[PDB]
Order: C-alpha cells, then structure tokens, then sequence
C-alpha cells in the first residue's frame, strides 16, 4: 500500500523501492553421514534442487 | 600516596550466574533447598491502617523478630521450581502506552508478534528482538556530543533521532532493517510460543526461557535454528542476562479456611521459609523435610529451617471463594 | 493557519552514482504561485526521502 | 504501602548455595582463574599512585582480556572457605584491645596474649553484654539499656579482665564478675588455622565439612536440640567467602621468563570448553589445574568478574598467591 503508482513512472527501481516483496533467509537442514569412516572427512554441495 | 590501587568489576553476568544456580537450589526432597511462603498478623498495626497513606512498620529482623513473624502466621505454601522463571522487563514494539514506541536505543530488547499493532506475522508466538544499532541523528546522554557514533566512541548512550518504521522482523541471525534502509538495526533472539506468552507473561516483564527447558526443546522456543558454534548451548539467558527471577504462587482459602473465614482482618505481613521441617511429638525423632504444598503453621515445626525475607504490609484481607494470587520477583 | 502541500517528483542524476540515493529533509524549492506577488514562495522537504 | 526486608542469612544463604555449585565434573560449576595482559597500561602504570583505566563490561572488554590472557587456574571447593572478620581479644597493636560490643565475635588462644588454654585450637566467642558504664551511638542517650532499648548502639566503657572461656552456654565471667559476658561457639583446629586463617580472617566451617567433625571443630558439644543442625554458619552470618588460588611459574613458563612485565589485570571464569580441533567433536569441560589459555576453547565458560592493576611482574621459582573475597 502507500504509493499512488497513476500514469507516473518509467523507473523499474523505484517502483522496487518496495513492490511489497520478501527477502532472504537461512535454515538448516538435517544431520550429516560419513561417506566412509568420519564425517569430517566428507565435504558439501546443494546446488538448489 | 597510595602505591596500589587496583579496580575490578562483577559482569552482570555473575548476577544471573547466582539465579541460575539459585534455581538450581531448590530441591525436590533431598539436599536442596524447600521453599515455603508464609501469612500472618490477622491483628491491626494500627486503627490507622486502614487509611490512606498508612505505611505499617519496618519489618524486623532478630531472633526476636522471627519469633514475632513466626507467632502470628497464619498459613504457609511450598513452591515447585516450575513455578519459578527467569524474566526480563517487557517492550514491545508500536505499543502507544510506554514512551517512545517507536523510537529504540541500542541494545534494548523488543517483544513482536505481542500485540495486534505489534503483530507482523500471523500463526506464530511472542517473538523477542533486541536493537543493535539505531538511526545515526539522535542525542547523546553525554551533553558534550552530537554525533551518535562520536557518542558511542566514548560509549556514551545514544538516543536516535529517528523512529522505527517498522517492528523488527526475520529468523535471521543479523537481520534488522538492514539493506533497503532504516537507522536501527534490529537483533533477533527466539519466538515465544502462545500459551506461555498468555500463562506466564505479564505486558511488564517476558518470561525468559530456563537453559535447562531449553534442552528439551529448542523449537518450541523458536531457538533451534541458530548457528551458536559452541555445540549445544542453551545458556541464553547469558546473552539476555536476565537478572530477575519470578516467584509465582497461588493462595487459596481452602486450605486456610481460618484464616479466610468472614471478618478476618486479613493478614499484614508476609514471610517466606526455607527448608522447615515438619512438627514432631518426640524432640528426639529425626528432622524432615516439607513435601506438602501447605501446612498450618503448627504443623511445622517451631523455627525449623531459615527465612530469608519478611515483609509487612497493610491488612490485606483473604476471603472465601476468592483465589488470591502472590508474584514476588528476585534481582540477585 | 495551514501550508501549502503538494507532492513533486523530481527526475534527478546522482554524481557519484552511488545507487542507493536519498533527498534529506527541507531541501529548498521556489515556488511561483498563481500571482498575488513575482515572488516564488519556499516549498521545503517536508522529511527526507530515498531513491 | 507496605515494608519488607530480607535476612542476613540470605547473604549466607546465597554462598551456601554458590558454595554447593562449583561441581566437579559434571553438571555443576567450574572455576577458573585467568591473569593477563603482558602489555603496558602506560608508560606511568609503574608509578606509583598509578590506578589501571576502570574495568568495562562488553564483549568487547570480554575480548579484549580474553585476548591477553596469559594463563588459566582452575578452584578446587576445599579452596573456598567462609570467612568473618578476624578480631582477637587482648591484642595491643589495635585499638581497645579489651573493649568489646554486643554481639561482637572473639578469637581466643589465637596467641600467646590472646592464649588463655594450651593444647586447644582457636575459640570463638561472641559476646552477647557489655559493660553498663559506656558510650551510646546515640548521643542523646547515656543509658546503655536504653540506648539499647531504642536500639542505638553502645560503646561500653569498662575492658574485659580476660578473654572468655568455657564450652558451656552463655558463660559469661557472668557469675563472679565483669561487664562482658559470654557466649561459646565453636573450635578451631590448629592445622586449619595455621593454614588457613589470614590475621585480617578468620575461616568458618563448612556445614558439609562441619557434618564430618562437630568435633574436630569443637561443635560437638553443643545442644542443637534439632539432633544434626549444623547450619551453624547461620549464627556467625558468615556473609563473605574467601578463593584462594595457587600461581605458579612452572605451568607458564613462558611469562615467567626473565623480563616479564607482568600481568596488568585479573580474571575468573566459570565451566569454559576444552579446546576441540574439530567444532562438531562434544564440549568438554576442564579439569585440569592450569590450561594455557589456548587449550581453552575461545570464549568458553563465563568469567563473572574482571579485573584491572597496575603491572605485577611474576618471576620464575617466584611463587605467587591470590585470594579474593566475595561479600554477598
């Protein structure tokens, strides 16, 4: 809400100023298996599926 | 001219360090503290009492004055550790009622989700926010400064110029406010779930979360999300530092029909016990401790135990079918 | 007694290019009222804002 | 609008409580004491009538003192002792010697003036009356009983003959005669004294250690009527607890080396982690006696209270010693 848009603008940004939206944000996820004999030994990879 | 002279200082800390410990003291049977929380003193002070402005007398602590206390005393209750919490003075965010509501200084601790004007976000508990930086304009506590960063670099309080827009939000582990733009920056802690918000919480003082009813979940209090690199942590209330314990216990007449029965004066004074023990017949039997939640004051034994905290007040008056409730809090 | 109020946009370049970009408060603009007298008439900002 | 106060004994209390939560390994509180900060306040901190800058509290200031800290010593509860004022009957040096008011506590046989009985540890007597010629708090009153009677306190003008005796309930020399009178305690054993007792201090039993002899602690003696009791560090409302702590060069030689400017500021901490190589590896908490501030994990365990000195140099074979004294 707020902003009237009318006939106005040709700026995409500040229209992005606030479309409304939502931001970032962390999680964790799981617990972790050695691939073989420690866990420190294993190493990460999400890509994001 | 002096030759040494040294300074040294207690972390507030140490302070919770004590209440987290003196939680740990009371005991259920065994070898740790019992707690029982005593009335008495149906007679008046004085004919004043009654009136406005009558303050009763000082309390007074002496072999003498227990026995005084413990002449009167009308009805004792035990208390469970469970009825016993850290807390923290209440702030939400937006509320109208206490000054400045929009408008946080550094290090202040922010209740959302509290109220309706507070409340963001739907579904979702009390959450707690502390401010970690505000909007550089403001004032300084120190007269001598106008710059907030000028202020701090002193460490001198700042207050900010400019109000929160909005009441801090996110999980997320910095996460006030920070890029599109704003002058406080805001720090997130845990959620608090509903019913404990509405049992324990009064709109003055959260109810902050034990590191040990941590242990069992860190979800229901939102905290398991976190990041702490210390493995499992739960010590929160090290980073709240709270310093207030809640005492919280329930008065019913029912278990001192006597003392509530129509035309009590009520009872002026308070007092609380530590670890009585119960009346014998035989002085010679061995000593035992109080398990029930109240006892006629004969049923106890005479002075058994200590009582750390004695208390007068005007006549306050029980009654029947009324439930009369207690808080008392602690700063160690 | 109550003031003028009206609401501009201003199509600006910052200099320094520096993306995130505000207006403060009470910037100064002359403002030529239908005539009662030449003289513009002072429109400041009534708070800061950014672009 | 009502009134309220809290006891005394709660002071004690809370030390009772603290004094039953330093744990060993498990569950319970471990100490550990850290000096630090090689590094020179200013070029003045030598001189004399120097005070270090007043300690902060922050995690920064944690930081920052958990960054020099030199070396880490852990407390044993058989370190901690609860302590009341020393004062001794008959000793010249200090003022009225032989004057005493109510309530007051007396060491007796501490010394050869002091020493009434041989081949019996210290005693501690607590006078309960004093002489009824005096001086009141109160100037307005010259009535020790009714100064009393009011509250104010006295200064009872006539001395005491001797220091008092006699396991027996109030004694007083109250028969014969004299302006004191006399209630008994308890007594001290000689080796704990000698070891413990600093002259300004004497050490109180533990109620614990108490539950072991009432006798080596001449408890025994005495009337409870509640069988065990021994909550007597009630009576002496011992508020003020004694840490003691052995430094030694040999577990840091490395501030020890010739040259040293020493540590400039003191801290404790409370349950740190051992140092862990891997973060995921399950925390530990610490044992042993000196951890180089590196065995430590960073950060681990709470230090409650910080503090900051002009420099104190150590010195190898040098062997220092520090206590600190709590009041509640």
């Amino acid at each position: 809400e707020s902003f009237q848009f009318s006939p106005s603008y040709v700026d995409v940004s500040s229209i992005s100023n606030f479309i409304i939206g939502e931001n970032e944000y962390h999680e964790i996820q799981g617990s972790i298996q050695q691939v073989c004999k420690d866990i420190n030994r294993v190493y990460l990879m999400e890509s994001e599926g | 001219d002096s030759s040494v002279i040294y300074r040294a200082i207690v972390t507030s800390k140490f302070r919770t360090e004590k209440m987290l410990n003196f939680y740990n003291s009371i005991g259920s049977g065994p070898d740790k503290n019992t707690i029982f929380i005593t009335f008495g003193r149906s007679e008046p002070w004085s004919s004043n009492e009654n009136e406005v402005g009558f303050a009763p007398p000082y309390p007074t602590d002496s072999v003498l004055g227990v026995t005084d206390m413990w002449t009167h005393m009308m009805g004792t209750v035990k208390v469970l550790p469970s009825m016993l919490d850290a807390v923290i003075p209440r702030r939400d965010w937006g509320d109208t009622r206490y000054p400045d509501p929009y408008t946080f200084r550094i290090n202040d601790i922010v209740v959302c989700n509290s109220a309706p004007y507070n409340a963001t976000e739907s579904g979702a508990g009390w959450l707690v926010y502390r401010c970690l930086d505000v909007p550089d304009t403001g004032m300084c506590s120190i007269a001598s400064l106008t710059d907030k960063d000028e202020c701090l670099k002193l460490g001198g309080k700042w207050t900010p110029s400019a109000r929160s827009m909005t009441p801090p939000e996110g999980r997320g582990d910095a996460e006030g406010t920070i890029e599109p733009g704003d002058g406080y920056v805001w720090e997130y802690l845990f959620e608090i779930p509903p019913d404990v918000s509405i049992n324990r919480c009064t709109n003055e003082y959260i109810v902050v979360p034990w590191p040990e009813e941590l242990k069992e979940d860190p979800t229901r209090w939102g905290y398991e999300d976190n990041l702490t690199w210390q493995q499992d942590d739960f010590g929160l209330i090290y980073r709240v530092k709270a310093n207030t314990i809640r005492f919280k216990a329930y008065l019913d007449s029912v278990y001192f029909p006597e003392a509530a029965l129509p035309g009590n004066k009520g009872f002026r004074q308070i007092s609380i016990i530590t670890n009585p023990l119960e009346a014998k017949a035989h002085p010679n039997d061995p000593n035992v401790k109080a398990e029930k939640d109240y006892y006629d004051p004969e049923d106890l034994m005479r002075h058994s135990g200590e009582m750390i905290y004695m208390e007068n007040r005007p006549p306050i008056i029980m009654a029947m079918d009324q439930t009369e409730e207690i808080n008392i809090l602690f700063t160690f | 007694k109550s003031a003028a109020q009206t609401e501009i946009m201003l199509t600006c370049t910052d200099a320094l290019n520096r993306n995130y970009i505000t207006i403060p408060r009470g910037t100064r603009f002359l403002a030529y009222a239908k005539d009662t007298s030449v003289n513009p008439y002072n429109f400041v900002s009534r708070e800061d804002v950014i672009a």
